[PDB]
RNA sequence: GUGGGAGAGGGUGGUGGAAUUCCCGGAGUAGCGGUGAAAUGCGCAGAUACCGGGAGGAACGCCGAUGGCGAAGGCAGCCACCUGGUCCACCCGUGACGCUGAGGCGCGAAAGCGUGGGGAGCAAACCGGAUUAGAUACCCGGGUAGUCCACGCCCUAAACGAUGCGCGCUAGGUCUCUGGGUCUCCUGGGGGCCGAAGCUAACGCGUUAAGCGCGCCGCCUGGGGAGUACGGCCGCAAGGC
């Protein structure tokens, strides 16, 4: 399975406005994704964490989602 | 004496006992049941087989209110969380869609001594 | 006097006598605390990602400014007491980290 | 805070010749700004209590300095010490 | 000094969503809850389940780690301001300015105290239901102080690495956080795991020493009696030294 930064961009962690990529570090879920399928770094995911906490109260973001199938 | 068509239904699973509620696309209920609305008392209100006939029960009388397609809600575990929507589905209930619902908070309320 | 960017999320359904009132009365807020304004960004209606406000949309603005710093704080407070601006955040810059550079 | 408009009027206020950046007497000075800024800081905030530490600290290496600076030359001690108001 | 950096370090103000409780409304019957089984309890004055709206308090899911910061206690939503400590590079400045530290002074989880707020959930005491030979307990249903905030006391702890601080010296290997570099790798600085020499009663410790040394502080000297008594000091008290 592919890691979120294995397929993007050269990108901005710290634009908590593009929401277009920012998406793809959420899960099926609004849940941020473990590094595991991050494959960020240390700092950059805790610097990831940051920017979206920061977009979801800008309402960009989902605080939470409904899981489909089940 | 509605005539309702699409719905909503919604499961509620605990421990204790299973309860469905089927509702209108706007949400407002039309019927209900749980293992306690057909037999079962004790214990036995959990079972997954009561969360069957629970579910049958509620599907049938909402036949009465002309059912046909339904979009399925869940929330909470139990056993029969699954056998709900196992009787749910071959109920004669065309199935939309099942989802996931459980509710879960962000970490705001104590919990009860049994929960810790 | 530093760099901070102000984004602010009000009301979608306004019209234009009311739209740009809201606008020129956020101008008198920076000019009155003092805020030199570097660029705006209006990017305007989109869809949130939650309801607020009752509402599933949203208008959208951003200004990066160069103010001094004791006063954003009170700028922030003028800037929400408005009815119909329903988020203000207002963020100190920085500078862009990289990512699979 | 302190930034290097004000950090610097200071030094080339206190050297003694130019370019000196940590003379006793520079540094007691840097020190004695850092303190004040400080006092200040917990005249409000009577509970930030890592702070007051902190001053403590600051405080404990001022005191040391002056201990050698009068050890050292007792003249120049004076200076500093009218200079800066302390003692 | 300069120039970079990481961070739940502290303080102050704002603010966001999830969830619980409650109240208003809609739709909707006969139960819900709860347990090993149950019963108290709640429900026909309409509950549970479902939808929309409001109010209020508390705590911050995923990120989250075997991670980070802090002298310790301890510290997790986001934002801003006020502020502490620390690390690296540059080799620029002072020129031994150092280490430790009896007393003193300050900090010091939780519970507890005082005066005034607050009160959702939880919950000592208490009230009930069970279980049992009995139940004063566990298990279930309620529930007050309290938990929260402001100010002032209290000063304890498995306050644990059960390992005082500082400095120098003594194989490596492996995982990691964070700097710098000519960036299979080197080189600082933190966190772990194996293991040289050595140490140790053993277990184990082993460049994060329990190794080889030096400085300074605290402390120990069979068990019970006993952290008791008397005395002093502190404390509103509880009680502490
Ligand atoms: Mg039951
Ligand atoms: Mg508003
Ligand atoms: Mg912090
Ligand atoms: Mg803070
Ligand atoms: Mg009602
Ligand atoms: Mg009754
Ligand atoms: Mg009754
Ligand atoms: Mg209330
Ligand atoms: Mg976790
Ligand atoms: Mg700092
Ligand atoms: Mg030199
Ligand atoms: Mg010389
Ligand atoms: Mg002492
Ligand atoms: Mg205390
Ligand atoms: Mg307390
Ligand atoms: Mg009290
Ligand atoms: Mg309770
Ligand atoms: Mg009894
Ligand atoms: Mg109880
Ligand atoms: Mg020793
Ligand atoms: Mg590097
Ligand atoms: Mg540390
Ligand atoms: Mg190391
Ligand atoms: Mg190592
Ligand atoms: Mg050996
Ligand atoms: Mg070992
Ligand atoms: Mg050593
Ligand atoms: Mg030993
Ligand atoms: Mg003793
Ligand atoms: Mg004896
Ligand atoms: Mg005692
Ligand atoms: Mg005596
Ligand atoms: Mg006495
Ligand atoms: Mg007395
Ligand atoms: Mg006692």
């Amino acid at each position: 399975k592919a890691k979120v930064k294995a397929t993007l961009g050269e990108f901005d962690l710290r634009d908590y406005r593009n929401v277009e990529v920012l998406k793809r570090f959420l899960s099926e879920t609004g849940k941020i994704l473990p590094r595991r399928r991050t494959g960020l770094s240390a700092k950059e995911q805790r610097i990831l964490a940051k920017t979206i906490k920061r977009a979801r109260i800008l309402g960009l973001l989902p605080f939470t989602e409904k899981l489909v199938r089940k | 004496k509605r005539q309702v068509a699409s719905g909503r239904a919604y499961i509620h699973a605990s421990y204790n006992n299973t309860i469905v509620t089927i509702t209108d696309p706007d949400g407002n209920p039309i019927t209900w049941s749980s293992g306690g609305v057909i037999g079962y008392k004790g214990s036995r209100k959990g079972t997954p087989y009561a969360a069957q006939l629970a579910a049958l029960d509620a599907a049938k009388k909402a036949m009465a209110y002309g059912m046909q397609s339904v979009d399925v809600i869940v929330r909470g575990t139990g056993a029969g969380r699954e056998q709900a929507i196992r009787a749910l589905q071959a109920s004669g209930l065309q199935v939309k869609s099942i989802v996931d619902d459980t509710p879960v908070p962000h970490n705001g309320c104590r919990p009860k001594k049994k929960f810790r | 006097m530093r760099r901070y960017e102000v984004n602010i999320v009000l009301n979608p359904n306004l019209d234009q006598s009311q739209l740009a009132l809201e606008k020129e009365i956020i101008q008198r807020a920076l000019e009155n605390y003092g805020a030199r304004v570097e660029k705006v960004e209006e990017l305007g209606l989109r869809r949130l990602a939650y309801p607020i406000a009752k509402d599933p949309q949203g208008y959208f603005l951003w200004y990066q400014v160069e103010m001094p710093e004791d006063r954003v704080n009170d700028l922030a407070r003028e800037l929400r007491i408005r009815d119909n601006v329903r988020r203000v955040m207002v963020v100190k810059s920085q500078e862009p980290f990289l990512a699979n550079a | 805070p302190i930034t290097k408009e004000e950090k610097q009027k200071v030094i080339q206020e206190f050297a003694r010749f130019p370019g000196d950046t940590g003379s006793t007497e520079v540094q007691v000075a840097l020190l004695t700004l850092r303190i004040n800024r400080l006092s200040e800081h917990l005249k409000v905030h009577k509970k930030d209590h890592h702070s007051h530490r902190g001053l403590l600290m600051m405080v404990g290496q001022r005191r040391r300095l002056l201990r050698y600076l009068q050890r050292e030359d007792p003249e120049r001690y004076r200076a500093l010490i009218e200079k800066l108001g302390i003692r």
